[PDB]
């Protein structure tokens, strides 16, 4: 009954359909583009004091200049982050460059989707990956924010939020971002929307930050870095 | 539920799943194919869908072989599969054999190969119902039909779409046993106009295509002056 | 491509359904009887044809395995022949391996398995086909069953088809430890003749024997020797 | 009786009597065709005589057959779908050919109807395709066996004959048959070709014309597969 | 083709003023025997090409079956578009470089004409996948004996006409026949022009003369 | 097809495997099987669940299996099911010889055949294995042994345990009856007969319808038995007697 | 080769085969482990010693290595296999890296084995979630815990299995610096935790230890006794 | 059509079905009475009540087509003011799979769209709008499509 | 309800409601217009963001030196369909170094498109193409569908709220051969811009140009690029 490839009345697959409908389960993530640089801001939701925070990796860098921030299930990004840091460096080794933002995320969003359940392979994915990545980077064009869905679709945005409150933490971003805005008014804008969406008192321990630069590689704020900038929010 | 499959019979001994894809195949425009002493002419009609489509846009009539004809008829998409099945069969004789495949060894190939897709849950059968025509001085004229079910005959005169029962009457009072293709042609041209119904349908045009001796044995498109005098006369025929 | 998944599965209560309606296709087949006499064994089945039209000789449920093994079915006549071929594979095997016939233990043994795998492998139906196998092996009788599950058993006397509980219950009356190979053959034409709802005639049965000599299909003038006293 | 559990009516499963009912429709779906073919074994000949409908003009009535020439001394006629008779012919022919390659003989009749069983017996079987609808007759003559006739079904079940039918009218023609099989020889003399005939146009109450029957025949001074021409079919129309 | 077994010996080419011209003889030498004296080495492509081939005349014929049928398939589609000569010579290219590489060549040396778009056409193929294209060509030892002759009138007269092309082409298989031990007395010439290609029977280099 | 596959390996709403499940409920019906470990040797004792007079003898024994030189084990439930892995646990056990040139210890060959059930219970769209096994062995590293497995592919070690019917009052009287660590040959036979007694409510021990067999150790070398009808006799008779000198 | 797709999403965007495998764990026996200053403590409450079961063949708690071990609850059968799959890679990962694992590094392993299971064509998701603590190259210990549905987390003190909130809430508050002081208050933690589900105490737990250089260490039946004597 | 089935209450509506066959056909011809039936399921009819002594004239009426549905717009929309703007002829190749009820729908909302607007006569939007509503499509909250 | 759950079931009409529905999704999709003149053929696509800040996705992608296509439907599918024509026309110019005919490239693209629509398990490519290439025949305007059939067009339309853009092209038919470069774009300009809802006028920011002609390799002209042909209409 009802295979995976399987069309709607509406021409839209039940499969990727419900996993665009997991994302809305994910923390919320957000992501700003600035011409000194791109940040990203996320969500750790710690569900209880005895876990360690440390242990909750939902910003990982891909190369030097890229970062990817995740959101859905956490468990599903892992196969796909590999593949993105495994295309950079196969990159590198053919041509003797770094692969633009742009690249690394069509080759990310080419593997999305291609899943199947008969004459596929014998052990090929059998459903869609329930994960909405956000990649940051700097590439000859500049700072670059990607964001890719389940669905395999990639598109540059200047700010884009995903997760539980994608609804609400983008209606703030429309309000605050303008393209003149610094990597320092990026920055605390994104704090300052993940505070008021977070049900959690936002402090430095429940919260990853990154940023990426022209000058600098791909940076994860440490605990005493969090801590100057929440002090201002 | 039993007619969900083509690897389950009915409990009177039917595969719904076959006779539904014949039904997709009497939604179509009706395509004639008339044989004679000379060789086998084809005719279709081609309904235009919109008036933005290009002239000769969509062609129901291919070549599978250099002397070798076929008009379709139901979803053409699989009317192009079948017809590059048929070419490569056509093919792949001539490399192993070193000659011209037969009309009728062809047909059953290509039947074959249809009839292959009726037995199995795993595919679906094709619909489209099609037919092969060609000349050669050794055989004669001949022309095959072939539907979805995957049956193969030999026909004096065919129908296949809409408008087949109309088309059969009207075909059989040609008595095309003693004429040419010459005169088949003109023939072919006001059947296919009279079956054709100007209320329902907008617009069509007529696709017209003959293998015989005046070809040499070649199946080819007829000439543009050909088929000008052909519509011609079905027109002035259609008083 | 073939379905991967099997067709026999578990019910609620822990039966094999699948099996269970296999059992019964065999049980509405045709009778069959063996008995292990002191010195051979013989098999015996009802051949009634529908018409007087059937060649009674174009097949035969009685078919050797090897020159001293040979067995006969109750159930679907196709399946027989696809284990009787499977059957007759698995000896040449066994001989081209150890120079030496293969005994009739071992070759239920195989032939079980095969018969396993179908409950279990993925886009089948298990045989609706019990088979009856004698042999003579060490200078000893052996008669076997083997069943659509796969599962084989070792007889003195059985039966197998319609009514082959009163079969059973008239050979258990019936046998005797000591029999003749003659005594064995009349008991099992007898007990083929506790159900036959007609006259029985030399075409309208079947009997092989095996022993000492080997196994051998009993011509129909024997069968109709035999059916005289 | 006819209890139902799961999908016995839709594959090749036991039902709950151990019945495959899918193998069952297949047996009737053989009379979709609507014809009927008879074969009948003589004393030293073989015969097999088929229905010929063509429905209108158009058709080209020489095309529309369902005698085939397996091998140089072997014929079958094909009863049931079209299609499924068909590629059951071109198997047969593959067969027979592959025995002769391998073996170094003619393949024996009973030997061509066994194979052919035993592929249809895999059909039912398995799940994933269903049974051929159609029957086949074959008809040969043997080394030191004389005329042979063989028949198998969609089942597997391959018995030989000495008189047969297959279709519409299989019932009537199977008591026809054996009625005159019963009282001397079911004909025993190359004019068997009279007894099918009669047999054919009897159950059907046709009275034939010569343009509305086939007619294959094999004997043991002429062992070759031929099929009598419409100008001999009427010669043998008008004796009878 | 590991070892040739019949081959056939040099191939001539040269184009002039609105088409190009081959030449080749009809005999297969199976290793200095002259066996087959009645074969013909050039082969009509489709309306606008030709070829001539050296070598093993097996692979020869492997190569005239499938380029021949990828023509027939072509001429299906019926949508305007036909292989041009330099098409032909890209695919062969490609087709015997491949084998090469696979261990596998066919042993051939071939020699392709065509004239299409106003244009002439004439390249050079071997068995190596080594291809080009160039005024006249001579495969085996016409590369030693004819292509001289065709060299030096070329250098000092760019563009031939018809006549001087044909002339020239008979004196060049008059010297191989002189000098060359797996040549034979009859030889077919084909023409490829504006009007198609045309292949002319059974010539004779009658001109031989034996002042000894 | 997805309409008429079954689904034999997926979990249900309450996290249950109802195919291995119902496998075990099978298994709770074939005949009853009792392993007891003694001090100086294991036994296992199995009801002869076929009775009729016309079957005949063959082979040493109806249920209990020899695997190796010092191995043998008794099988509940699918009779064709259980012949399977029996052949595959006497591979795993002659491919081990001859890895090692040592005898598989009993513990190994328990779980390389459990891996084979398992993995039919995750993957491959097959029906689990309807078998449950009981394993009596010797080896250098832990001496006598007694092992128990299920369909699901799950085992453990039993000083005294029964699979089949009637189990559960089996292991109750076992577990009231049974003196850990002070258990010879000779007392674990008549416990055998014992349980063996009020388990088959049908009848009573008619030392036809029990088969039993002990391994022990003589002079260096495993030794695997199963007792002739007159020994078994002896021992329903001496049981007989003790349940009449009680009243 | 049998392809479906056992697991697949449903409306509202969830994998039913995964929170069924979740339901299956919680089924399973109660798994306790806390990590000390210098050791890492793992304990399980036993169903049912049945005076007849042979304890050796019934461990819930196995040593992937030299320096890792965890203990699991769920499907026995399940656990056998993840257990096996880990010890060739940990060995594995010495043969080429010439160094002993990282507890993390195994971890992660487990994590992506029970993924691909979720995601895979024609298998059912791992039934297990397993507790793996040890103590790296540099020292530190560890704690970490795997869901069937792929994720892992790092534990100061987790419980998994039946009843396992209670025990985590009990965790929570009796969790401190103060009571992981010294390696004796770390034990009395777990027992303590333990003590809260299981209801006889002492026959009914197992209690495994590991510290800094010595191997795993099971605690004997007189030990654990004693704890739960000076515990009361 | 009639079953062996052992539920009851059928057999009653088949007894009456019984009798409108031999009213129809039957002894006593009648030749003054004529029917017309109407029926949205044929496959569940009756052979005997489908026969050609009872129901002899077959007539199959098919969903429309472009030209049908832009007659059956006209038709519906001759009483109301409509501008000379409306391409009934677009408005049939954006109804595609309607039938004379949803275009008979069409034209009424269009009415009450401009009703709605406050407008004397309806127009070419007015009509869009009511397709749209008649189509009754459901938005999935995200248009991701290219 | 039980004939439109799989592409290999025919329901009791002769139609398979799968490929009925992925007829479906094109429509969903963006509006694109495609024309040509005796020497051009134009594509013009109106591209749309998800947000307002999210750059406007793709529309108009290259396949070869004298290819291009305009994609409407899953971007995912479309991508990998554009990947098949890419690795066609390459294989073409590597082996016959010669550019590959239009036509024969649609002819490939209808043969893979076919085979999924026959197969259990497989299910349509849900995406439409507006090929515009320029061979030996001249210029070439073709339509692609989720069902593996395509039309010889001279002027299409396909996506959402396409029929009124249809409607002018039929309406001014008569004048696209013979027109100017500029005066064959500002058609297409003119047909997209019917399309669009009443209140929203062509922008630089969702309208992207594709060009091929005789002397003139397919090109892309997007953002300020496209600001000469707007000038005028």
């Amino acid at each position: 009954y009802r295979g995976v490839n399987t069309f709607s009345p509406e021409g839209r697959l039940f499969q990727v359909e419900y996993a665009i409908e997991a994302i809305k389960l994910g923390s919320t993530a957000i992501g700003i583009q600035t011409s000194e640089g791109v940040c990203l801001a996320v969500e750790k939701r710690i569900t209880s004091p005895l876990m360690e925070p440390s242990s909750i990796e939902k910003i990982v860098e891909i190369d030097a200049h890229i970062g990817c921030a995740m959101s859905g299930l956490i468990a599903d990004a892992k196969t796909l982050i590999d593949k993105a840091r495994v295309e950079t460096q196969n990159h590198w080794f053919t041509y003797n460059e770094t692969m633009t933002v742009e690249s690394v995320t069509q080759a990310v969003s080419n593997l999305a989707l291609q899943f199947g359940e008969e004459d596929a392979d014998p052990g090929a994915m059998s459903r869609p990956f329930g994960v909405a990545l956000l990649f940051g980077g700097v590439d000859e064009k500049g700072p670059q924010l990607f964001h890719m869905d389940p669905s395999g679709t990639f598109v540059q945005c200047d700010a884009r939020a995903i997760g539980s409150a994608s609804e609400g933490a983008q209606s703030s971003l429309q309000e605050v971002y303008h393209k003149s805005m610094t990597l320092k008014e990026a920055i605390k804008s994104s704090l300052i929307i993940l505070k008021q969406v977070m049900e959690e008192k936002l402090n430095a321990t429940n919260i990853e930050l990154a940023t990426v630069q022209p000058g600098q590689n791909f940076h994860m704020f440490t605990k005493e870095e969090l801590e100057e900038v929440i002090k201002d929010i | 539920g039993y007619d969900l499959s083509a690897s389950t019979f009915s409990p009177d001994g039917r595969v719904f799943q076959v006779e539904y894809a014949m039904k997709a195949v009497e939604n179509s425009s009706t395509a004639i194919g008339i044989r004679c002493k000379d060789g086998v002419v084809f005719g279709v009609e081609k309904l235009v869908l919109s008036k933005l489509y290009e002239e000769g846009s969509n062609k129901r009539l291919f070549n599978v072989d250099r002397h070798v004809g076929m008009a379709v008829a139901g979803l053409l998409a699989d009317a192009r599969s079948l017809a590059d099945i048929a070419r490569e069969e056509a093919s792949n004789f001539r490399s192993n054999f070193g000659y011209n495949i037969p009309l009728k060894h062809l047909a059953d190939r290509v039947a074959m190969y249809v009839h292959a897709y009726t037995l199995y849950s795993a595919v679906r059968p094709f619909g489209c119902s099609f037919m092969l025509g060609s000349y050669s001085v050794n055989d004669g004229a001949q022309l095959y039909m072939i539907d979805p079910s995957g049956v193969s005959y030999g026909y004096w005169g065919c129908a296949i779409g809409k408008a087949r029962q109309a088309a059969k009457t009207e075909i059989e009072k040609l008595q095309m046993k003693e004429m040419t293709c010459r005169d088949i042609v003109k023939e072919v041209a006001k059947i296919i106009y009279i079956v054709h119904d100007e209320v329902k349908d907008k617009a069509f045009e007529l696709e017209l295509s003959w293998v015989g001796e005046l070809t040499n044995g070649r199946h080819e498109i007829v000439p543009k002056d050909i088929r000008e005098e052909a519509e011609k006369y079905a027109k002035e025929s259609l008083k | 491509r073939g379905y991967s998944f099997s067709l026999t599965t578990f019910s609620p209560s822990g039966k094999l359904v699948q099996i269970e309606y296999a059992l019964a296709a065999v049980a509405g087949g045709a009778p069959s009887v063996g008995i292990k006499a002191a010195n051979g064994v013989v098999l015996a089945t009802e051949k009634k044809q529908k018409s007087i039209l059937y060649d009674e000789r174009s097949v035969h449920k009685v078919e050797p395995i090897t020159k001293h093994i040979g067995l006969v079915y109750s159930g679907m006549g196709p399946d027989y022949r696809v284990l009787v071929h499977r059957a007759r594979k698995l000896a040449q095997q066994y001989y081209l391996v150890y120079q030496e016939p293969i005994p009739t233990a071992q070759l239920v043994q195989r032939v079980a398995s095969v018969m396993q795998e179908y409950t279990q492998s993925g886009g089948v139906r298990p045989f609706g086909v019990s088979l009856l196998i004698c042999g003579w092996n060490e200078g000893r009788p052996y008669l076997f069953q083997s069943d659509p599950s796969g599962a084989y058993f070792a007889w003195k006397a059985t039966a197998m088809g319609k009514n082959y509980v009163n079969g059973k219950t008239f050979l258990e009356k019936r046998y005797n430890e000591d029999l003749e190979l003659e005594d064995a053959i009349h008991t099992a034409i007898l007990t083929l003749k506790e159900s036959f709802e007609g006259q029985m005639t030399e075409d309208n049965i079947e009997v092989g024997i095996c022993n000492e000599a080997g196994f051998r299909r009993l011509t129909p003038t024997e069968v109709k020797d035999y059916l005289a006293a | 009786r006819g209890s139902s559990a799961g999908f016995d009516r839709h594959i090749t499963i036991f039902s709950p009597e151990g019945r495959l009912y899918q193998v069952e429709y297949a047996f009737k779906a053989i009379n979709q065709g609507g014809l009927t073919s008879v074969a009948v074994r003589g004393k030293d000949c073989a015969v097999i005589v088929t229905q010929k409908k063509v429905p209108d003009k158009l058709l080209d009535s020489s095309t529309v057959t369902h005698l085939f020439k397996i091998t140089e001394n072997i014929g079958c006629v094909m009863t049931g779908m079209t299609a499924d008779s068909r590629s059951q012919v071109q198997r047969a022919r593959y067969e027979a050919a592959n025995w002769k390659y391998k073996y170094g003989y003619e393949i024996p009749v009973d030997m061509l109807c066994k194979r052919i069983a035993d592929i249809s017996q895999v059909y039912t079987q398995n799940a994933e395709m269903r049974p051929l609808g159609c029957c086949m007759i074959l008809i040969g003559i043997d080394e030191e066996q004389g005329p042979q006739v063989y028949k198998c079904d969609p089942a597997g079940y391959y018995c030989g004959f000495k008189a047969t039918a297959a279709g519409v009218k299989q019932t009537e023609s199977t008591s026809f048959l054996e009625k005159k099989v019963k009282k001397k020889f079911d004909w025993t003399f190359e004019q068997t070709v009279e007894t099918a005939i009669t047999c054919l146009s009897t159950v059907l109450s046709i009275d034939f014309k010569p343009s509305e029957i086939e007619v294959g025949v094999v004997t043991v001074e002429n062992p070759k597969f031929r099929i009598l021409t419409e100008a001999e079919i009427d010669a043998h129309l008008v004796a009878l | 083709t590991q070892n040739p077994m019949v081959t056939g010996t040099s191939v001539l080419g040269v184009k002039f003023e609105g088409g190009v011209v081959i030449a080749a003889d009809m005999l297969g030498s199976y290793g200095s025997l002259a066996r087959f004296r009645n074969i013909s080495r050039i082969m009509r492509v489709n309306n606008s090409t030709m070829l001539g081939a050296s070598g093993d005349y097996a692979d020869f014929q492997y190569l005239k079956q499938v380029l021949g049928q990828m023509v027939i398939d072509e001429e299906l589609l019926g949508d305007g578009h036909s292989y041009s000569p330099r098409a032909i010579h890209s695919w062969l290219t490609r087709a015997m470089y491949s084998r090469r590489s696979k261990m596998n060549p066919l042993w051939n040396t071939m020699v392709i004409g065509g004239y299409a778009d106003g244009e002439s056409f004439l390249g050079y193929v071997d068995m190596l996948g080594v291809a080009y294209e160039a005024p006249s060509l001579a495969t085996g030892y016409g590369a030693y004996l004819a292509q001289p002759l065709l060299r030096e009138v070329l250098e000092k007269q760019p563009v031939l006409s018809q006549t001087e092309a044909r002339d020239l082409v008979e004196r060049c298989m008059r010297v191989l026949y002189y000098r060359d031990a797996r040549s034979y007395n009859r030889f077919q010439i084909a023409t490829v022009t504006e009007k198609g290609v045309e292949i002319e029977g059974p010539l004779s280099t009658e001109t031989n003369w034996d002042i000894a | 097809s997805r309409r008429y596959d079954s689904r034999t390996t997926i979990f249900s709403p309450e996290g249950r495997l109802y195919q291995v499940e119902y496998a075990m409920e099978a298994i709770g019906h074939a005949g009853t099987c009792l392993g007891i470990l003694a001090n100086d040797g294991v036994l296992l004792a199995a009801e002869r669940r076929n009775i009729h007079k016309l079957l005949d003898e063959v082979f040493f024994s109806e249920k209990i299996y020899k695997l190796n030189e010092d191995m043998a084990c008794s099988v509940a439930g699918i009779t064709s099911d259980a012949n399977v892995l029996t052949n595959e646990l006497r591979l795993i056990a002659q491919r081990y010889l001859l890895q090692y040139q040592e005898p598989i210890p009993c513990e190994q060959l328990v779980t390389a055949l459990c891996d084979i059930k398992q993995a039919y219970t995750q993957f491959g769209g097959k029906r689990p294995f309807g078998v449950s096994l009981l394993y009596i062995g010797w080896d250098k590293h832990y001496g006598f042994q007694l092992y128990q497995s299920d369909p699901s592919g799950n085992y453990g070690g039993w000083k005294a345990t029964c699979i089949g019917n009637n189990s559960a009052a089996a292991v109750s009287m076992l577990k009231q009856d049974y003196k850990e660590g002070e258990m010879t040959l000779k007392s674990a036979l008549a416990l055998a007969i014992k349980v063996l007694n009020k388990t088959m409510d049908v009848s009573k021990l008619s030392a036809e319808k029990v088969e039993i067999a002990t391994l022990t150790r003589e002079n260096g070398k495993t030794v695997i038995r199963v007792l002739k009808q007159k020994e078994v006799e002896q021992l329903i008779k001496k049981h007989e007697e003790e349940e009449a000198k009680a009243e | 080769s049998y392809d479906r797709a056992i697991t697949v999403f449903s409306p509202d965007g969830h994998l039913f085969q995964v929170e069924y495998a979740q339901e299956a764990v919680k089924k399973g026996s109660t798994a306790v482990g806390v990590r000390g200053r210098d050791i890492v403590v793992l304990g399980v409450e036993k169903k049912s010693v049945a005076k007849l079961q042979d304890e050796r063949t019934v461990r819930k708690i196995c040593a992937l290595d030299d320096n890792v071990c965890m203990a699991f609850a769920g499907l026995t059968a399940d656990a056998r296999i993840v257990i096996n799959r880990a010890r060739v890679e940990c060995q594995s990962h010495r043969l080429t890296v010439e160094d002993p694992v990282t507890v993390e590094y195994i971890t992660r392993y487990i994590a992506s084995l029970k993924q691909r299971y979720t995601q895979s064509n024609g298998r059912r998701p791992f039934g297990i979630s397993a507790l793996i603590v040890g103590f790296d190259f540099d020292g530190t210990p560890r704690l970490y815990q795997t869901d069937p549905s792929g994720t892992y987390h790092a534990w100061k003190a987790n419980a998994i299995g039946r009843g396992a909130k209670s025990v985590r809430e009990f965790l929570e508050k009796n969790y401190t610096d103060e009571a992981i002081e010294t390696d004796d208050l770390t034990i009395k933690l777990v027992i303590k935790a333990l003590l809260e589900v299981v209801q006889s105490g002492g026959k009914n737990i197992e209690l495994a230890v590991m510290r800094r250089d010595q191997s795993l260490k099971i605690l004997n039946p007189e030990e654990i006794e004693k704890y739960v004597a000076e515990i009361e | 059509k009639r079953f062996d089935s052992e539920k009851a209450g059928d057999r009653e509506v088949q007894r009456t079905m019984l009798e409108l066959l031999n009213q129809l056909d039957g002894f006593q011809p009648n030749t003054q009475v004529k029917v017309i039936a109407a029926t949205n399921r044929v496959d569940i009819l009756d052979p005997a009540l489908l026969r050609s002594g009872r129901l002899d004239r077959k007539i199959e009426f098919p969903m429309p087509n472009e030209e049908a549905r832009a007659r059956i717009m006209q038709i519906h929309s001759r009483k109301m003011n409509v501008s000379p703007d409306v391409n009934y002829e677009e408005l049939a190749r954006c109804t595609d799979d309607f039938n004379g009820a949803q275009c008979k729908a069409v034209c009424v909302e269009a009415g009450m769209i401009a009703l709605r607007r406050g407008a004397t006569e309806l127009t070419h939007e007015d009509y869009m709008e009511g397709i749209l509503e008649v189509q009754a499509k459901k938005k999935a909250n995200l248009q991701y499509y290219a | 309800n039980q004939y439109d759950n799989d592409v290999t079931v025919w329901s009791p009409q002769g139609r398979i409601h799968q490929i009925e529905y992925a007829m479906e999704a094109v429509k969903q999709g963006s509006a694109t217009v495609g024309l040509k003149s005796k020497t051009h053929a134009v594509l013009v696509a109106l591209k749309r963001a998800q947000s307002e800040l999210a750059a406007h996705q793709k529309k108009i992608l290259h396949v070869d030196n004298h290819i291009g296509i305009s994609i409407a439907g899953l971007t995912a599918d479309a991508r990998l369909l554009c990947n098949f024509m890419r690795q066609e026309c390459l294989d073409s110019r590597f082996v016959f170094d010669r550019p590959l005919p239009v036509s024969r490239l649609v002819s490939l693209i209808g043969s893979k498109t076919q085979i999924p629509t026959q197969r259990y398990g497989r299910r349509p490519y849900g995406v439409g193409l507006l090929i515009a290439g320029y061979d030996d025949m001249g210029p070439h305007i073709f339509q692609t569908c989720p069902s593996a059939n395509y039309f010889d067009c001279r002027a299409m339309s396909i996506g959402a709220r396409s029929q009124s853009a249809r409607t002018y092209l039929e309406r001014h038919m008569s004048e696209f051969m013979e027109c100017n470069l500029n005066e064959l774009v500002k058609h297409g300009l003119r047909a997209l811009r019917e399309t669009l809802p009443a209140e929203q006028d062509l922008t630089t920011k969702n309208v992207s140009i594709g060009i091929v002609g005789k002397d003139l390799e397919f090109t892309i002209y997007d953002d300020d690029d496209v600001s000469p042909f707007l000038e005028g209409l």
